[PDB]
């Protein structure tokens, strides 16, 4: 009969770390290994009122009493030092292999009939629809998130290291690459055959990846920003050790937004691998369940009753399966 | 009961999961019977071979970590478990609170008998380490301390010294060699004068609550906190009996068909931790057996300590 | 009587979001108002006051823990 | 007294539980009032009551908070106090036992049934002592009382053969001639009951609530309060609280373990002195203990005789108590870490010597070695002690009396003990 | 008539300790006595939600209103430094010997009988299939969990400790011993005799274990995950706790037991898994699933009872499962 | 029951006078005496020991912050 699993628990493929973000000076990013790290700082801010009103403030006394004494703060900024213009954003990436394996499963001939699945997908087309668009996504900074939208020249420098030492290096203009094309190009190809190697188990990778951001003296970055639990501390920034930084997830949401495949228009580009695929700056999922394309329905579709679904549908499944989770009812 | 001839001191001791549930009522470090049964199986296993009788246990307790979790919003804490292995249906096991601890105790065990003059004190106390460390405390792992910066070895002070300032010099050099814990005695008398104290104060006072009342911190209105001279805690002394003792081979599953049983119960003293050159004579301090089985009060504490 | 709820289905025990608010008689009516507006499978009901005390909580396949 | 308000008062009892009953019913239809009142309205109430009985057990030290798959003997005994004084457990109970019950939890409407107070005592209580208005009043007939009865008194009894379980736990003790006995030990839950109806007053209380209140409104309330720090909780019944036992219904699960804690269980990591500010800091570079202790010398100013006593030997075990915290102090931070000779500068307070004992022979064994055996460092004391007398209040008042000498004279007695321990380290 | 016991207990041999865990560079790993320890720190994670509908509120109105309420956590990582690219979990085991003996027996017969059973095992053939397992795994670095799964060279040195210095040192490379075959190595015999001399004298042998693994650069490491239950408020409250011994990640020591137990291959379903760890019903509770069910006579209860009552001695293979439940210990007695 | 408090009326919070010094029952009574001692409009109250530890302030408009 064969129904799903009560567990399932997929491992994390392409592992990034916390990237981590100093400052220096552009054309001597050559000898970026000594460049002073960007420092989270707290300022003092004061707000005066700019949100929607309830219809019950919008008595003129109240109004006034409410502009006359505004509310204080103390946020947490990171700024360039003031004769620096270039944001060195680094991190590495370490891609494991065996998408299909899951870490727990409860049935076994549900987890053969899955591995057999991954199998016939892997045998028919590699890994070369994923790892092209992974290595895109590594060759225009989009995990530069915010730090990206106004520069004026980003480069990306990825080098792939071996025992101790870089074995192939690579460096992109990240704005020439755009944010929604996935083209074609020579080290593009080779960086996708390098990650298509490293996903399909034939050896290991681990790639370090530099990103330089060309912003202007003493300009705002934008790091992480942790949760918050007169001086009301309404912003808290991530660093690691006195130095600040993005989050490993957010680099790994960048990374896994190549979803070009989802029912609606694609005027708005790639978005992110996930079930019921939905992007939070725009509240809305796309791949809803009431039609038949989210991730779930498709999986098991896919191997229960083997209907077998569209090429782009089952890169999105098996990118799922890279991304990780926990799948499986109760 | 008896004074010991030697006093051997084993090392700094690394244990890594105590049972921090000393008693139903007491949590923390462990019991003081863990220890007088640890030198008890000791006595057992090489007390015989040497032709000694270790007896009494001094407890310092350099370095204390309890693996317990403050839970957000609350005051009190709770304890990290462990993962028991599935049922034979896949179900989990109820799970059963145990609470684990880190120690680092020093043990002044005192040692007297015919074996002494028979071997070398450095051969006896380099046994009784090998044979320490092959054991278990208080349910914790003994670790055995390699590839450190060096091993602490051992030294069995001869407590009958030539001079009163040999005496004196030669516990020095070991109170310098125990010196950043925390001994541990017991103090009972101070209990029933401070029950005496808050009976005159209020009538019908038990001694648990006056065991509360040391264990706890109280204020005053005029606020100032009430002091207490030293660090006073509660501690299981020993046991008291419940059933009349029974017939060796009469009661069902017990751990041997040789020896009687008897259910007990616990008994709630009062211990203290003071540092080891306040009490000035390290021939005490050690936790001895008190049975008189014809009434119960199995009990464990420490005569000749003040 | 008509007393005010909080409703949060989080991922874990310790997980924010913000709950839908309905207005109950009882906290067993409320924890008959939660169960039915669970929307996915692994996560964990909780309720609360307007204030942030909490009521109770249900992971799923278990039964109501009552903290307050 | 009389047998027929004691029966009135059984038969609306049972009626009161047989209402609850249907109330909590919500029938409509099947008919099942009739077997409702046909089997828990008549007099066969307590027949199969005395059916029940024999699942239930009056215990004051259960098994089941032993790990909960143990089917041992469970008992209800009070001990005899220890002739030896001090400490105490289990025997300081005179009236208030909770009286713990053990067994099948639907059979709870015995103990409920029994538990009554009706004319002056329990019910039990009754039954257990011969008197006319006992073994009559649920009868017609003696020799079925007499049965009844025999039931309801054994409820105090153990049943069975006495046995622990493979995983209760038992322990040897060793007899002082030789031999040992098995000691199969119990968990007391009179005793955690009893304990925690205190904890819970002396935390959650109003008249503790308004003293907390009362003191933070720094008002002068009549009694004072406790705080109990450090607390843990230990629960039995891991997701059903209710099969171990019913008073593990009253607190779910929470055993409210107290602290039997080392003082030194709060790691404190050891700071060095490196550079100039450095040495003035980390010179004393003293802990909040000492601060909390020194606290409490400054509150000992004023003072009338009769109490200055007492007052003097407070301040004798408070100076005393200062010196081991720096001897200790002194100690693990001369035997931790090298970090006394990590880095030299101009200022380092270095004629201190004693926290750094090991780090200036086991390198340089000619150059500072000789300069520590024969110098023996000791003069630290003075400087201690001029940290001291910081301590006192420096007050015109107590300079003039004679507080003053009194003072003076027994630092100058824990000084002395602090020079010749400081003395012996060469050895 | 040899009635069973009805209290039997053996006390835990092959003890390991708390595995910490520390940091440093590849190829300067032998100088590695003062590498700084990895620290476990918080971070903040918030996404949306993933799981399964329960498929009568599929409707997109409450889809879009749960993905508008992103729910939010404080989850504990464990990271390595941005300068370091090797993970270094060093741990001490004890073998300690005695291994048939119980702690803890009614029946003096059932006790000399079983003492009797053990010594016909060991003169038979002593412990050289068990201890052979034992130092595969201390050999392939399967006490490196997740730490292990991705790593480029995982090198373990294992130093046999004299009574205050190294008696003997093994160096192996974990990648090349694979995680399911047992074959014939020089120095993995000579371990596994080490480990058998353990097993059978009656002193302890005392091992130092080191495994680098060369993740990479700032990546992340995986200690063990404290089990707390009642975890408090949800202002306060942290989702995820790291284990952390002395302000350093630590695999608890339970863990590496259970790594180091990875020796059953002896169970009657096939070995797509390969080895498991030993324990009575053998269950694996990452697979949820109970092998060796009482159904069959292939658990370890009635295995021994036939070994030691019935004298019906089973397969070599079950005799060596049995043997190695018993190095394993337990707890076992009906009422 | 009768303890002496120190009331400075000071500019902002971190300002130094010398203040007067009164006798009162509890810090709720000195709450209360002090509030009607002040003079000025802007200005910031604190209530003191004799040896200089904190007890309560109060900026004009809001209500008593409590450190100690």
């Amino acid at each position: 009969i064969l129904s799903t699993a009560s567990v399932l628990a997929f491992e994390r493929k392409l592992d990034p770390s916390d990237a981590l973000m100093s400052a220096g000076a552009w054309a001597q990013r050559d000898a970026s290994q000594e460049w002073p790290a960007v420092t989270v700082r707290e300022k003092s801010v004061r707000g005066t009122i700019s949100n929607r009103l309830k219809t019950k403030d919008r008595d003129p006394a109240k109004l006034d009493a409410s502009i006359q004494s505004p509310n204080l703060q103390t946020v947490d900024v990171a700024n360039l030092p003031s004769d620096a213009d270039t944001l060195k954003v680094r991190f590495t990436l370490r891609v494991l292999g065996g998408a299909g394996t899951p870490s727990a499963c409860n049935d076994a001939a549900y987890r053969d009939k899955l591995l057999q699945t991954v199998a016939t997908y892997v045998n028919d087309q590699g890994f070369a629809e994923l790892a092209r668009r992974y290595a895109h996504n590594l060759a225009n900074a989009r995990f530069l998130w915010r730090n990206r939208v106004g520069a004026e020249a980003v480069e990306v420098r990825i080098n792939h290291i071996r025992q101790g030492e870089v074995a192939r290096a690579w460096r992109f203009d990240a704005l020439a690459i755009g944010l929604r094309d996935f083209k074609a190009d020579a080290e593009l190809d080779a960086l996708a055959e390098l990650i298509a190697s490293g996903l399909s188990g034939s050896g290991h990778v681990l790639l370090e990846v530099v990103a330089f951001a060309r912003i202007g003296d003493g300009q705002e970055v934008f790091p992480s920003q942790e949760l918050i639990l007169k001086g009301q501390k309404s912003k808290t920034l991530y660093s690691v050790r006195d130095a600040a930084a993005i989050h490993s997830q957010k680099i790994g949401n960048a990374l896994r937004t190549i979803d070009t495949w989802y029912p609606d228009e694609d005027g708005l580009g790639p978005i992110a691998v996930e079930p019921y695929g939905s992007v939070t700056s725009q509240g809305k999922a796309y791949r809803q369940p009431k039609q038949k394309l989210d991730f779930y329905t498709l999986l098991d579709n896919w191997v229960l009753r083997d209907e077998a679904p569209a090429v782009e549908q089952q890169h999105y499944v098996i990118a799922n399966l890279i991304r990780g989770g926990v799948f499986g009812e109760a | 009961v008896t004074d010991p001839e030697a006093l051997l001191l084993l090392p700094r001791l690394s244990i890594q999961n105590a049972n921090a549930i000393s008693s139903p009522l007491t949590w923390g470090f462990p019991s003081p019977g863990a220890f007088t049964g640890f030198v008890h199986a000791l006595q057992r296993r090489v007390g015989i071979s040497l032709d000694i009788e270790l007896d009494g246990v001094g407890i310092v307790c350099h370095r204390f970590e309890a693996q317990i979790s403050q839970p957000a919003g609350k005051r009190t804490k709770v304890f990290n478990l462990t993962r028991n292995p599935l049922n034979r249906d896949g179900s989990t096991a109820a799970i059963v609170e145990e609470g684990r601890a880190h120690l680092e105790v020093s043990l002044l065990l005192g040692v007297h008998g015919d074996g002494l003059d028979d071997h070398p004190a450095q051969e006896i106390a380099r046994q009784v380490q090998e044979q320490a460390g092959a054991m278990r405390l208080a349910g914790g792992s003994i670790l055995p301390w390699c590839n450190e910066r060096f091993p602490a070895p051992n030294a069995e002070l001869l407590m009958l010294g030539g001079s009163d300032e040999q005496r004196r010099k030669n516990q020095r050099r070991l109170t310098r060699r125990l010196l950043p814990g925390f001994a541990l005695v017991s103090r009972e008398a101070l209990l029933q004068q401070h029950l005496e104290t808050l009976r005159t104060t209020l009538p019908e006072a038990t001694t648990l609550d006056a065991l509360l009342d040391l264990c706890r911190i109280n204020f005053e209105p005029p606020w100032q906190v009430r002091d207490k001279p030293g660090w006073l805690v509660p501690i299981p002394a020993g046991y008291n009996a419940l059933s009349p003792l029974y017939l060796p081979g009469e009661v069902r599953n017990a751990r041997d068909r040789e020896t009687p049983l008897r259910f007990v119960e616990n008994l709630f003293g009062l211990g203290e931790w003071l540092s080891p050159h306040r009490v000035a004579a390290l021939s005490d301090l050690l936790w001895y057996h008190h049975a008189e089985p014809d009434k119960g009060l199995y009990r464990w504490s420490t005569p000749r300590f003040v | 009587m008509k007393a005010a709820y909080i409703i949060k289905e989080v991922q874990n025990i310790n997980s924010e979001r913000e709950g839908t608010q309905i207005e109950a008689t009882s906290l067993s009516q409320a924890k008959r108002i939660a169960s039915k507006e669970q929307c996915f499978h692994g996560t964990v009901m909780r309720i609360e006051t307007v204030n942030g005390l909490w009521l109770a909580y249900k992971e799923d396949g278990k039964r109501w823990v009552d903290c307050q | 007294p009389t047998w027929q308000e004691l029966r009135q008062f059984i038969e609306s009892f049972i009626q009161e539980r047989l209402q609850g009953k249907l109330d909590k019913l919500q029938p409509d239809e099947d008919d099942k009032r009739q077997t409702l009142l046909a089997t828990h309205r008549r007099e066969a109430w307590l027949a199969d009551a005395a059916r029940r009985v024999g699942q239930l057990q009056l215990v004051t030290h259960t098994l089941k908070p032993i790990h909960p798959d143990a089917r041992g003997s469970n008992l209800h005994s009070l001990p005899q106090a220890p002739g030896q004084p001090g400490l105490a457990g289990s025997h300081e109970l005179g009236d208030r036992l909770v009286s713990d019950v053990v067994g099948n939890a639907a059979a709870l409407d015995v103990f409920k049934f029994l538990s009554l107070q009706y004319q002056g005592k329990n019910l039990l209580n009754w039954l257990t002592e011969d008197s006319a208005e006992a073994l009559q009043a649920l009868s017609d007939n003696a020799e079925q009382a007499r049965e009844w009865r025999q039931a309801f008194i054994g409820i105090t009894t153990v049943k069975g053969a006495p046995a622990s379980h493979s995983l209760a736990k038992q322990l040897y003790f060793p007899l002082p001639g030789s031999g040992y006995h098995l000691l199969a030990p119990l968990f007391p839950t009179s005793l955690v009951h009893h304990v925690h109806a205190l904890l819970r007053e002396a935390r959650f209380g109003d008249a503790a609530k308004a003293a907390r209140e009362a003191r933070s409104r720094q008002e002068s309330w009549p009694h004072g309060f406790s705080e109990y720090p450090n607390l843990a909780i230990q629960k039995f019944g891991g997701t059903k609280p209710q099969n171990i036992s019913q008073l593990n219904n009253e607190r779910r699960g929470e055993n409210w373990l107290l602290p039997s804690l080392p003082p030194n269980w709060q790691r404190q990591n050891v700071n060095a002195p490196m550079r100039h500010s450095s040495v003035f800091e980390h010179d004393f570079g003293r802990t909040p203990e000492v601060s909390r202790l020194t606290r409490t010398l400054q509150r000992f100013l004023a003072k009338t005789v009769h109490n200055n006593l007492a007052i003097r030997q407070r301040r004798a075990q408070l100076v005393a108590q200062i010196c081991d915290e720096a001897l200790q102090y002194a100690a693990r931070l001369r035997e931790l870490e090298p970090g006394w000779s990590a880095t030299p500068g101009c200022q380092l307070h270095d004629a201190e010597q004693l926290w750094l004992d090991p780090l200036r022979a086991q390198t340089d064994e000619t150059f500072l070695q000789r300069r520590l055996r024969g110098d023996w460092p000791a003069e630290v004391g003075n400087r201690f002690a001029n940290w001291l007398n910081r301590a006192v209040s420096s007050d015109s008042q107590i300079l003039g009396s004679p507080e003053a000498a009194q003072w003076s004279q027994e630092l100058s007695k824990e000084l002395t003990m602090f020079k010749e321990i400081l003395e012996d380290e060469r050895d």
